[PDB]
RNA sequence: UAAGUCGACAAGAAGAUGGGCUUGGAAGCAGCCAUAAUUUAAAGAUCUCGUAACAGAGCACUUGUUAAAUCUUAAAAGCAU
């Protein structure tokens, strides 16, 4: 059976640590060819930016990796500008239900759906049924949405 | 207070129960029998998640590329490749065919005050339309003659059905290669300008996909009758071709 | 095995079967399960 | 004018590509209109309500009749035909395909609440 | 059903025919990933005007090529002959194995 | 019963012969039911079989099938012995026609498996015994009932073979009662796939 | 309950998304807060396993096949174990 992993990933930080190392390298595939492999595929993405990858180990090792577009999560927090936390990286609502962190309108809203739709597995999906969807992850993260 | 006798208006005597989803799925199809007057029927096997969302993918691109400047409603979006319930979507057929609702007598019905008010069933979930499609069932021989004889042998096994609200030669153009490609009459998208269609997912779905039979104004067609209607390029012109003469 | 007097499924693989019934005993009440022998028990007394 | 974001506002980190500026609002007329629709679902004190809450529905009310007062049978249990009808054109089909969806959802709803408290009652 | 000793399957039926109704079932019960493990499946659609008898072939990994009318026996007939077939390689697999 | 109902299908070759009501006389019961001998000749061999005399057997020569019925579906008596009639007739069908077999699994260090002929305790000339190695001090031999066909194509394999399905699978149980899979190791003797589910240490 | 009840079998059981917090780690499944959406034949920000954490196997739920023409399921009551 062909495995797969969720590992998160710098945007061209890829090399054995603790992220890509133990997620991968025991199963048998190349890690420093992977790693060497990822570079090419972020080289217009800021450094340290989050992507999630879903790579696929099929048998024989031969591995093949899908890019995936940032967590809706990281951009709704870096386009709420709340406050850096623990980690240095921008913390969500505790009690998403009182607490409240930041108030992200609509018009961001329609943005961060548009740079969710280019992936091909996500381009079919409406526009309409999509801003919505992340509108229902705001409830859950402590972020207000505004008209 | 709301009396024994009375029924709630929107909630008639039905032949059986309604909460059921098995009944409440065949109020849609009769409904969807009559507002669909082109409508596709497929096979599907086994198709797993991720085919289907991919397989409605390329329609809803290879739809969107459908010229449509005449202002007329936007029907791009209504055009829906939906799962069907085979079993109680061949009772459908049955209750839109062997059913005449003007054959109902009118009876008294009372309110949540008492009064007596006369009232007609022909909703479709009714006894008198079980006792109908049940009865009219009976001769095997005379129902092979009508259109759900020509169309019962094709609702076996899973089947999906396409439904298109009009009947728009250009959008089966649009929606016959991407299921049913046939060149040179109707050839699949190229690869140099829609490359998701040759996907690993999306290939190996439409694998999986066989366009059995459609039914087009209440009538069966066979497979390479379907050609000749999308061959067509539209309606209005091929109306027009014969006024020349 | 655990005889009890009130002899209950304990999963959905429990089964309740009367074995040892013939023709010189009534026989007992048994909660058979294959997922899980500690589910074992009877009821009755030899 | 009913947006709280002008035209020209810099939308912060929404751009992670190198060679590109952040987003700037465009104007408000050019969003599509669904945009300004599709935030419609976002849903002693007791004494003093008691005393004019409680009685100011009982005089609009008007109970002297029992048709506003029924049990108001929801969408997922009527036996009503849906308006379908046949040659009726494309507006009827559209407008008959647009019921179909409408009662999906409340099918759907109905799954929540029953498998929400199925699995309630097995985690008691 | 057994479906992983099947090699390859060429059906050819009429849809309209009531007959076919047992060929089209078959087609369905193989599961998803067939295509991905290699076996070749040909399905050929016969015109509604004049209908050819329905033709069913079937062959197993051992060589066996099993041909079944599709009018004479249904839907659950079939399953059980292709079933014995392939049911004894499962005992031959085990024991020559190990 | 649902099985009852579903007609046998009599494959090329086997015969079925129905007998006729009769009774044996039994000094110790006053009134014994009468019975009938159903036979069932094939490639294979021969089995026989008494049936109650309210199960009725609609042996239909022209289609090569016979369904089974009783005479009373109220009395629980007769609603057993409808399913059950049946599935003995379905075995016997496809026993003298194709054959049941069964398969023995050795699992162990040290376990092995002949067939050889002990002719000091045959029961029957000819009769093969099953010698197995089981880490027992003594040897272990047991010697196939008549009827029965037994052999190893590897030493930790067994491979039975005969037309009574109950006999088979009783004489596999025999052989399996002497080493019965443990849950630490999985060592012991698996019949027809049987499998044990294993420890964490 | 022939609109296929009941049981079995075949497959499916998605996606935004590793929800946010917590933690060395918490990805449906230690714990805390939220649990209006969306798209679907259906799919709980998760009911029982499983992992150090992922993965993985089932469930609710969905379609199909087989198949009952007095034959589904629950409650109460009587007499028994
Ligand atoms: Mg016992
Ligand atoms: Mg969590
Ligand atoms: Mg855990
Ligand atoms: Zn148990």
């Amino acid at each position: 059976v062909e495995q797969v992993v969720k590992l998160i990933v710098g945007a061209g930080q890829a090399s054995p640590s603790p992220p890509v190392g133990p997620a991968l390298g025991s199963k048998g595939i190349k890690s420093m060819d992977f790693c060497k492999e990822f570079n090419a595929r972020t080289a217009h993405i800021n450094t340290g930016t989050p992507m999630p990858v879903r790579v696929t180990v099929r048998p024989d090792r031969s591995f093949h990796f899908d890019v995936r577009t940032p967590h809706t999560s990281w951009l709704l927090l870096n386009a709420a500008e709340a406050p850096i936390g623990k980690g240095g990286k921008r913390k969500g609502a505790s009690n998403p239900g009182k607490e409240v962190v930041g108030t992200v309108s609509l018009k961001h809203v329609y943005e961060i759906a548009k740079i969710k739709q280019s992936e091909l597995r996500l381009s079919g999906l409406p526009l309409e049924g999509l801003c919505r969807a992340v509108i229902y992850q705001a409830r859950s993260i402590g972020i207000n949405v505004i008209p | 207070r709301l009396p024994d006798d009375y029924v709630p208006p929107t909630q008639p005597p039905s032949a059986r129960p309604v909460d059921t989803r098995k009944s409440q799925l065949l109020r849609t199809y009769t409904s969807m029998l009559r507002s669909t007057p082109l409508m596709l029927i497929f096979q599907h096997n086994n198709l797993t998640a991720i085919e289907w969302a991919a397989i409605r993918r390329e329609l809803s691109l290879a739809l969107s590329n459908v010229p449509v400047p005449e202002g007329a409603p936007d029907i791009t979006s209504k055009i829906h490749l939906q799962v069907v319930r085979t079993r109680i979507f061949d009772v459908a057929l049955k209750t839109v065919e062997f059913f005449d609702p003007s054959t109902v007598e009118p009876t008294t019905a009372t309110t949540a005050t008492g009064t007596k008010v006369p009232a007609t069933y022909n909703h479709d979930l009714s006894k008198h339309a079980w006792k109908a499609v049940k009865e009219a069932t009976k001769n095997t021989e005379a129902v092979e003659k009508t259109v759900y004889g020509q169309l019962a042998p094709l609702l076996v096994g899973p089947v999906a059905i396409l439904t298109l609200p009009s009947v728009s030669p250009a959008h089966l153009g649009a929606a016959l290669s991407v299921l049913a490609p046939s060149p040179p009459a109707f050839p699949a998208p190229s690869r140099k300008k829609n490359p998701g269609y040759y996907d690993l997912t999306c290939q190996s779905g439409l694998q999986k996909l066989l366009l059995v039979g459609g039914r087009i104004e209440g009538k069966a067609f066979d497979y390479d009758g379907i050609k000749w209607v999308g061959g067509i390029e539209n309606g209005i012109e091929g109306l027009r071709a014969q006024l020349v003469h | 095995m655990k005889v009890h007097s009130a002899i209950k499924k304990r999963c959905e693989h429990c089964k309740v079967v009367r074995r040892k019934a013939n023709k010189r005993q009534n026989g007992y009440l048994y909660i058979i399960c294959p997922a899980n022998p500690r589910h074992k028990q009877r009821q009755g007394y030899r | 004018a009913i947006s709280s974001c002008p035209a020209g506002t810099k939308l912060n980190g929404l751009n992670y590509f190198k060679n590109k500026a952040d987003p700037v609002a465009l104007p408000d007329e050019e969003y599509p209109e669904w945009l300004w629709r599709c935030l419609e679902v976002q849903k002693k004190q007791r004494r003093l309500a008691m005393k004019r809450a409680r009685a100011q529905e009982a005089k609009i009310l008007a109970s002297g009749d029992l048709e506003a007062l029924a049990p108001k049978i929801p969408l997922q249990k009527q036996s009503v035909n849906l308006p379908g009808a046949v040659n009726g054109g494309v507006q009827d089909a559209v407008l008959a395909d647009e019921k179909r969806e409408e009662l999906r959802k409340a099918m759907r709803k109905e799954r929540k609440a029953k498998i929400k408290e199925s699995n309630y009652l097995k985690a008691m | 059903m057994l479906t992983r000793f099947i090699t390859d399957v060429s059906t050819r039926f009429n849809p309209f025919s009531a007959k076919a109704k047992a060929a089209r079932l078959f087609l369905s019960f193989l599961p998803p990933n067939a295509r991905s493990n290699g076996m070749n499946i040909t399905t050929q659609l016969l015109p509604r005007n004049s209908t050819e008898t329905p033709l069913l072939y079937v062959k197993f990994k051992d060589g066996k090529e099993m041909n079944l009318d599709v009018e004479n026996m249904g839907i659950k007939s079939i399953v059980e002959e292709v079933d014995r077939h392939s049911r004894i390689l499962q005992k031959q697999a085990d024991l020559n194995d190990g | 019963s649902k099985l009852g109902r579903t007609p046998l299908s009599i494959p090329p070759g086997v015969e079925i012969t129905i007998g006729e009501p009769f009774v044996k006389r039994d000094m110790t019961q006053w009134k014994q039911q009468p019975k009938r001998k159903i036979t069932v000749q094939g490639p294979l061999g021969q089995l026989e079989m008494d049936i109650p005399d309210f199960i009725k057997i609609d042996h239909d020569a022209e289609a090569r099938r016979a369904t089974l019925s009783v005479a009373n579906r109220d009395e629980k008596e007769q609603r057993e012995m409808w399913g059950t009639t049946w599935a003995y007739l379905n075995r016997f069908i496809m026993g003298v026609s194709e054959g049941h077999t069964a398969v023995l699994r050795l699992v162990g260090i040290g376990y092995r498996a002949t067939i050889d002929t002990r002719p000091e305790k045959e029961e029957y000339p000819g009769q093969q015994f099953v010698c197995l190695k089981l880490g027992f001090s003594h040897p272990v031999e047991m010697g196939v009932p008549k009827g029965m066909k037994a052999s190893t194509p590897q030493p930790t394999r067994i491979l039975l073979e005969g037309i009574n399905r109950e006999q088979v699978m009783t004489f596999a149980a025999d052989i399996r009662r002497w080493r019965v899979p443990e849950p630490y190791k999985g060592k012991g003797i698996f019949v027809n796939g049987e499998t044990i589910k294993l420890k964490q240490k």
